[PDB]
């Protein structure tokens, strides 16, 4: 445990020394933060990208929408082929 | 007698080591795409700078509508016989 | 057969019409998907055949500043990594640590269980003893008399 | 029948399994076309890609050096428990051979009983036999 905790304290070193560089780094960062501050349209591109994706969710519900239709129909089918058995077994009790 | 107990962790210690080699290897596999996409870089190096193949990518997409285009059916397909296994198990539920 | 044929047939009925509304309604859904979707792509192509945001100035001061930092590139982040890779190991034993105190938590508990239920064991045990007192002197009686 | 249905369902349904994971691998494909297309926005780009291609060589790296790192630690381990294992096998024999003699003990004094005449299910049965014979006799 001492041995790592010597380790770490390099390492605490180690990150001073690269928190040195990181000045320059981030003066350069800082730089080009202010070339690059002249950017509007990335807003309405993000809002258009978020209907699109609602618009697609909203597709894929209206196609689960459609199975379960389909399935409701098959089931129905179903229904109306035991409804026909139940009144032909009908029209032969009732005679 | 727990003390075999113990013995039975050493098999691990062989059987989960044998599994880090493993994982070495996939690192191995890893390194064998890692240093390539560097090598890939370097003819992006050789690529940029001598335009128009983004638009020969799109064709690689056409090729993959062709594939989703078979998807178009085998999902659906699928989708079916979910509905066929949907239907046997409707049959076999009302068994 | 009446009752169910009824029962089936309005079923039947209510299903078609449940099955036509959603038709209905997805066709409804998928228009109206559609015309989002075209939309959404016309406001697309607007927003990037406006896009300039004057990149000129920005390019330049990018590829200067990288040109400045390429002797301050990754190479600190490597240094870094290293942190964690003796962070790992800085877990690693007191996981094992804690692997140890499981080792012996499980014991305790479970032998306290134990003492507890060879405590009540004993306890039926003397339980029993009184009805079996309670079997033997009345057997006892239970014949003599009858007799 | 539906025995052989849902046998023919799970046939399709992992030929659904198989043509879903074909979709996804087509899909991957597609959406690396896709950043591919994209990345045409003269090498610019290129030092990106090489910024990120040498992250994934480091990351490998260190995953190879945290997996050898792992098998010495387990080696190490399986070389010092292998004296506890050989140190528990007297042990285990021991307990062994004491299960072993317990067995031939309990089988050695279960031949005596039966010979000496005497089945407690036997006794039992007779007993409720006669019970009901008397039974309904009064």
């Amino acid at each position: 445990l001492n041995v790592v905790m010597k380790n770490l304290e390099r390492l605490r070193g180690e990150y001073n020394d690269l928190q040195s560089e990181t000045k320059t780094k981030k003066e350069k960062i800082k730089g080009l933060q202010d070339e690059i501050m002249k950017i509007i349209k990335l807003q309405m591109q993000n809002s258009k990208v978020e209907s699109v994706c609602q618009k697609l969710d909203i597709l894929v519900a209206k196609l689960k929408k459609v199975k379960s239709a389909s399935k409701k129909s098959g089931g129905d089918v179903v229904k109306f082929q035991k409804l026909l058995q139940n009144s032909e077994r009908d029209v032969e009790l009732s005679s | 007698n727990p003390s075999s107990q113990i013995i039975a962790r050493n098999e691990e210690i062989l059987r989960d080591i044998g599994e880090c080699e493993n994982e070495i290897k996939t690192k191995q596999m890893s390194l064998k795409k890692c240093q390539e996409e560097v090598s890939t870089i370097e003819k992006d190096m050789k690529e940029y700078d001598s335009s128009k193949l983004n638009e020969l990518k799109k064709e690689l997409k056409l090729l993959a509508k062709e594939l989703e285009e078979q998807e178009s059916e085998s999902e659906r397909k699928y989708d079916l016989f979910q509905n066929l296994e949907l239907e046997t198990e409707q049959l076999s539920s009302e068994l | 057969t009446l009752k169910s044929t009824k029962h089936s047939i309005s079923e039947a009925e209510n299903m078609l019409e449940e099955l036509r509304g959603q038709q209905t309604e997805h066709e409804t859904e998928i228009k109206d998907l559609t015309q989002l979707l075209e939309k959404e792509r016309s406001i697309l192509d607007d927003i990037k055949l406006s896009l300039k945001d004057k990149t000129k100035n920005i390019s330049a001061e990018i590829i200067r500043h990288e040109k400045e930092l390429e002797p301050w590139d990754l190479q600190l982040q490597e240094k870094e990594s290293q942190i964690q890779l003796a962070e790992s190991e800085l877990s690693l034993l007191e996981e094992t640590q804690a692997k140890l105190k499981k080792n012996v938590e499980t014991l305790e508990e479970k032998i306290l269980a134990k003492k507890t239920h060879k405590q009540e064991l004993q306890d039926l045990i003397l339980d029993l003893k009184k009805k079996l007192n309670s079997l033997k002197d009345e057997r006892s009686q239970g014949e003599k008399n009858f007799t | 029948a539906k025995l052989i249905e849902k046998k023919s369902a799970y046939a399709n349904t992992e030929k659904d399994y198989k043509m879903v994971q074909e979709q996804l691998s087509k899909q991957r494909d597609l959406y690396k076309r896709k950043e591919e297309l994209v990345s045409t926005l003269a090498d610019g780009g290129y030092n990106a890609q090489l910024a990120k291609a040498k992250t994934e060589l480091n990351e490998v790296s260190l995953a190879i050096k945290k997996s050898s790192m792992k098998m010495e630690l387990l080696k190490k381990e399986l070389l010092t428990i292998e004296p506890k294992l050989k140190e528990a096998t007297k042990d285990n024999e021991l307990n062994v051979k004491h299960v072993k003699q317990c067995q031939e003990t309990c089988d050695k004094l279960r031949a005596r009983l039966v010979e000496y005449g005497f089945d407690p299910s036997r006794i039992k049965d007779l007993k409720q036999r006669e019970d009901k014979l008397k039974s309904h006799y009064y």
